[PDB]
């Protein structure tokens, strides 16, 4: 019944025998182009020229505290070609016969039942089986601008590292998470044509994988309230580093435009009501004269916060500077005129 | 020198953050602001799309349930507020990868010749002009009553603008604030500084309970094709690449400019996603222009140098054609 | 040659690369270590002559670029692709590759070695810090840079610590089954890429970014991790990620 | 010009906002207003639907619990108040996307020809007529004693209307206030202005403790089962597109109009769900009409120009299947 599947795989106006022969010609022409791999390139970017893979077949350490390829329970190596034109054998390897068995199990075991179809339809089956059983592996020759390259410090020097993905590990993760209860992320964004042009067969079979979710705990997500409350405001100008501050005594009148500009440009659009407003406590004021070396408030001088408390000011030591009895009124009137 | 290096890669010299949307009243725009939220919406429409005659005669009068999202003002505010920021980085230090060495030396020498010749003032003026006329509002600019834009650099507050008076087609090179800001931008592009930080706040008056248009996200899902709007920490906003596209719409030097007469953004081939036809197909593309600038070392008119520097400001992957 | 600690407090990063081979979310620790090494190189180009020993990460806020489904899962977004170099440069619409982006509010604890470490180093690191990207994400703002010694002056947050013991003693025939069983029985651990394998022989290759360095292919390896509060930390040296190179290994470890 | 552009699209030139519901008294309607809230309701009905006889023989007498919502006036307020607004934008500066430049030039030329020919007066008059007769009340129009409607532009408050006297089948052209407002609307549509803002407030008298009918939300399979009403800022209200469907019920130029003799909303294919009969299937469809206006450059009767401009006011996705 394989002849019906072969005829269905061809969509043309030619008769039955020519529709059969096109499949055989395509197979006989495209055996040599295809290869087998586990870490093929062109998965992170379809524009990478050529075919680059690794085909790592090693032992499972099972004692190291990490995960890689030939360390998980993957069983099927990936089949990848260089061009989507030579993709016919990658669909030929996934064909269903009478009962529930793929053509691999009849292929490397030399089952005669499959041999009936491939010896009655045509006579090239032995060479095709020889070509597809022992199959050329990858050597990751050359690199392009699309493969990610990074620098890693090795001792006193640096090493250039070229990163390649893992198709088989991705497929295994996809199915294992499919039959599980882990949160997971689907991540369906790959088109069918892009998956076809990637060149492999696992991505064609599974274009939308299943991905581990690696996120911080649930109470760390940004939401409306966390951005809404935020925190109080402090000036970017430190009193001790300015000229004419007299350790807490403004003298020069040229600082007044700077003070009112710093008050206006920082408190703009940050009004909050008295319910959300900060409280001007007494120990924060007193600690200022304690640190600066004063026992009591100087005569003719008052405490004025550079950032207004009505516009989200902070009740911290770094928020006010003492000013003259007149300049306090001037700053207050200017701020009242600007806001209200 | 024969060709471009196998691995050449720059960065973006004008980084922009994601905008945020706030609503307030115009008379009290300098005091308080309120959050703007995005609501869901369901509609029942008809089959208005074009159909083949059999499908049309079958489904002519069927209902159509659809899902969408919408953002709108309240009944007590009539002003939308947008706050964001820009970071400017030097061009010479913006190159991230160059496999060849002589090509890097030639690039540095040509950039030195350009800064000694002009000094990045023209592109800075054009960028601050695209800032001043509020081109980044996109669909929010239509139907506006008053558009006010202010610019803050470090700790100095520049006088406010008025984007309504500015034309969206010409360019102004005599505004004092424009030249003052463009001087700092050209200095930061030059390399005299090390970075620049600009803070932009825009007020637009559209009326009470009107509609705003935040960025629409690109998503793929099963059994859900509705419109999804960009939420930024709960509030609405705009994508960084949406704002960056509006800023770099300064290219008025493409062929047949005197016919169409509108500026376009700067791409490698001069292609904008509103005409469907590239304005610089083969003979004015960036690749051959930078080939003739570097490999042949042939001098070019100042317009081509402006276009090449504008491409270099945006950044990309200007490597040679890769081989297998 | 004094050794202290430098805290970069409350750095906001947007559009950081949140994708791996089979991991979506927290970026690889190699990105943060590379950011630290790039900062070290940029400082040493300014004749500061100091080196970084260990990096500690403190997560405060995070957000995934996308939206939560009605059932509860996340669906991610992506920017509209521009002009991909190569074939179809002139095409108006380009192909779409797998990608994910994240938003973080994170603090960094750094251990340094060098002469006269004082506030001048803090001023230099403030001047030179606003020029780099963290895991490909642009830095929007930052609270401050502080010089600290003990664990008392530490803001509230959660540190990422390597926990390979839970992965080791899990039940399962192979490593992936052990990982999924450990994640099934414990709902707090998360999988993070930690390093790189080799699967290749070193040498010189054509087309590299810099054709002078030793080139070798790699593959990101994945392990487990967990979160714990600041006050639960015993010693300040326990949460300090550092490099570890071996014959064919390029990993990062908490030890 | 051989075909339509592959990315042709339009915006809407009549932006309508959500309505809000208030309740007050008719003798004090200029002094105070009160919010109108939506209340939950649960009912115990009977199995009254049509059933097969086998099920009918076994569960004819079963109860049926159901959930719903209702919005009613209080016992001391008899007047329903509805507030909303419209923003008007120029037609020429509303074409969102288009690939071919020559198609844009041709569209601009045809729009300029229509502006110089008619001046957007007919459609403006019909829109302010649909505003005047209070068609947007929908089910709230039935059983009303006094219905009044005022229109405010900037600060000029125009004299009140009386929508009861206005018939719902004919359009008047001689009202002073209607023509005065339609003049500004036509000037904004043509391009002599750049934007217009109009605010509409309607008072409906129905009696104490009566029922109002706000818009009903649409729910899918995954959502909870039951009737859900539309809430806007806590109070009840109406959808924007529900109001916009009533405003654009101006199409009286379809074929077989004399047989039925009533306007229909301006649709692409002329479908009308009130009577369930399509009215512009093939010949007078918008797709076929605009293919003769632009591609063939054939002049049309003024009725087809009216319909085409009315469609272009609404806007939509007039794309093409990649020819």
């Amino acid at each position: 019944m394989l002849r019906n599947k072969i005829l269905a795989a061809i969509s043309q106006k030619i008769p039955e025998e020519q529709k059969i022969n096109k499949y055989i010609e395509g197979l006989f022409q495209s055996i040599d182009k295809n290869h087998l791999a586990t870490h093929v390139a062109k998965f992170t970017e379809t524009n990478s020229p050529g075919n680059i893979g690794a085909y790592d077949i090693l032992s499972s350490d099972m004692n190291c505290g990490y995960l890689d390829t030939a360390n998980a329970g993957w069983k099927e190596p990936d089949i990848v070609t260089n061009d989507a034109k030579y993709k016919r054998p990658q669909g030929f390897v996934a064909m269903e016969m009478s009962d529930g068995r793929t053509v691999m199990e009849h292929l490397q075991e030399d089952s005669a039942e499959l041999r009936h179809e491939m010896e009655e339809l045509t006579d090239k089956y032995d060479e095709i089986r020889d070509g597809i059983l022992n199959m050329p592996s990858m050597q990751p020759y050359r690199t392009n601008q699309f493969i990610k390259q990074v620098f890693f410090p090795v001792g006193g020097s640096y090493h250039l590292l070229s990163i390649l993905p893992s198709t088989v590990l991705n497929y295994e993760v996809s199915d294992r998470l499919y039959r599980s209860k882990i949160p997971k992320i689907r991540l369906r964004l790959l088109s069918s044509n892009a998956a076809s042009t990637t060149g492999s067969r696992l991505v064609s079979k599974n274009k939308w994988p299943l991905v581990f979710q690696a996120l911080p705990p649930k109470f760390l997500e940004k939401n409306l309230a966390k951005a809404l409350d935020k925190e109080y405001l402090l000036p970017d100008i430190n009193i001790d580093e300015l000229e004419g501050v007299d350790n807490g005594c403004l003298i020069d009148e040229a600082l007044l435009p700077l003070i009112i500009d710093e008050g206006k440009r920082k408190g703009e659009g940050n009004y909050r009501p008295r319910h959300l407003r900060d409280e001007r406590k007494e120990e924060t004021v007193q600690a200022f004269l304690d640190k600066y070396g004063y026992c009591n408030i100087p005569v003719g001088y008052e405490v004025h916060h550079i950032v207004p408390l009505s516009q989200g000011g902070a009740d911290s030591i770094k928020n006010m500077i003492m000013l003259s009895i007149e300049h306090h009124e001037r700053v207050t009137e200017a701020h009242a005129s600007y806001f209200k | 020198l024969k060709s471009r290096p196998e691995n050449l890669s720059f960065a973006r010299c004008l980084n922009t953050t994601e905008a945020k949307f706030w609503q307030t009243d115009f008379l009290k725009r300098h005091t308080f602001k309120l959050p703007l939220l995005i609501t869901d919406k369901a509609v029942l429409a008809s089959k208005g799309h074009e159909m083949p005659p059999d499908k049309l005669e079958k489904e002519i009068m069927d209902p159509n349930p659809q899902k969408s999202q919408s953002c709108t003002l309240s009944t007590e505010c009539d002003t939308l507020r947008i706050d964001f920021g820009i970071k400017v980085l030097p061009v010479k230090e913006s190159m991230y990868s160059c496999s060849d060495y002589n090509y890097r030396t030639a690039i540095y020498q040509k950039i030195d010749e350009y800064i000694a010749e002009d000094g990045f003032l023209t592109l800075a003026k054009r960028y601050v002009n695209n800032i001043a006329n509020a081109r980044f509002l996109w669909r929010n600019r239509k139907g506006a009553e008053i558009i006010e834009t202010i610019v803050t650099i470090e700790d100095k507050e520049y006088p406010s603008f008025n984007s309504k008076s500015f034309n969206l087609d010409t360019f102004v090179e005599d505004n004092a604030t424009i030249n003052e800001i463009a001087q700092q931008i050209a200095d930061t592009f030059a390399g005299k500084r090390e970075y620049l930080n600009i803070y932009v706040t825009c007020f637009v008056k559209i009326g009470c309970a009107m509609e705003v248009y935040p960025s629409q996200e690109m998503t793929f899902d099963d059994d859900d094709k509705g419109k999804k709007l960009f939420k930024f920490e709960g509030s609405a906003g705009m994508h960084s690449q949406k704002i960056n596209n509006a800023l770099r719409t300064i290219d008025t030097w493409y062929p047949d400019y005197t016919t169409y007469e509108f500026p376009i953004p700067v791409e490698n081939y001069g292609a904008a996603r509103s005409i469907g036809i590239p304005f610089r197909p083969d003979t004015k593309s960036f690749y051959k222009l930078i080939d003739r600038m570097i490999l042949k070392n042939e001098d070019l008119p100042i317009e081509d140098k402006h276009y090449v520097m504008a491409i270099l400001i945006r950044g990309g992957m200007f490597s040679k054609k890769q081989e297998k | 040659m004094m050794k202290g600690y430098i805290l970069l407090e409350k750095v906001n990063i947007e559009n950081a690369n949140a994708f791996n081979n089979i991991i979506v979310g927290i970026p690889a620790i190699t990105s943060f270590l590379g950011f630290a090494r790039a900062l070290e190189r940029k400082l040493n180009a300014k004749e500061i002559a100091i080196r970084i020993n260990g990096v500690g990460l403190e997560f405060h806020e995070y957000e995934l670029k996308g939206y939560k489904n009605k059932r509860g899962q996340y669906v991610t977004s992506c920017p509209l692709p521009g002009s991909i170099p190569g074939q179809n440069e002139k095409k108006l619409d380009a192909h779409i590759m797998n990608q994910a982006y994240i938003d973080l509010n994170m603090s960094f604890l750094l251990e340094v070695e060098g002469p006269h470490v004082d506030m001048s180093t803090c001023k230099s690191i403030k001047s030179t810090m606003e020029t780099l990207r963290i895991a490909g994400g642009i830095i929007r703002n930052y609270k401050k840079i502080r010089l600290i010694d003990t664990l008392a002056d530490i803001p509230y947050g959660y540190f990422l610590t390597l926990r390979q013991d839970n992965l080791n003693d899990a039940a399962g025939d192979d490593m992936l089954d052990k990982m999924i069983h450990a994640l099934q029985q414990e709902d707090t651990l998360v999988p993070i890429a930690v390093g790189f394998k080799a699967l290749s022989e070193v040498g010189h290759v054509e087309g590299q970014r810099d054709p002078e360095k030793d080139h070798c292919f790699v593959e990101s390896i994945f392990s487990l991790g967990g979160f714990e509060c600041s006050k639960i930390l015993e010693d300040i040296n326990s949460c300090l990620w550092r490099y570890k190179t071996e014959e064919g290994l390029y990993l990062c470890t908490i030890i």
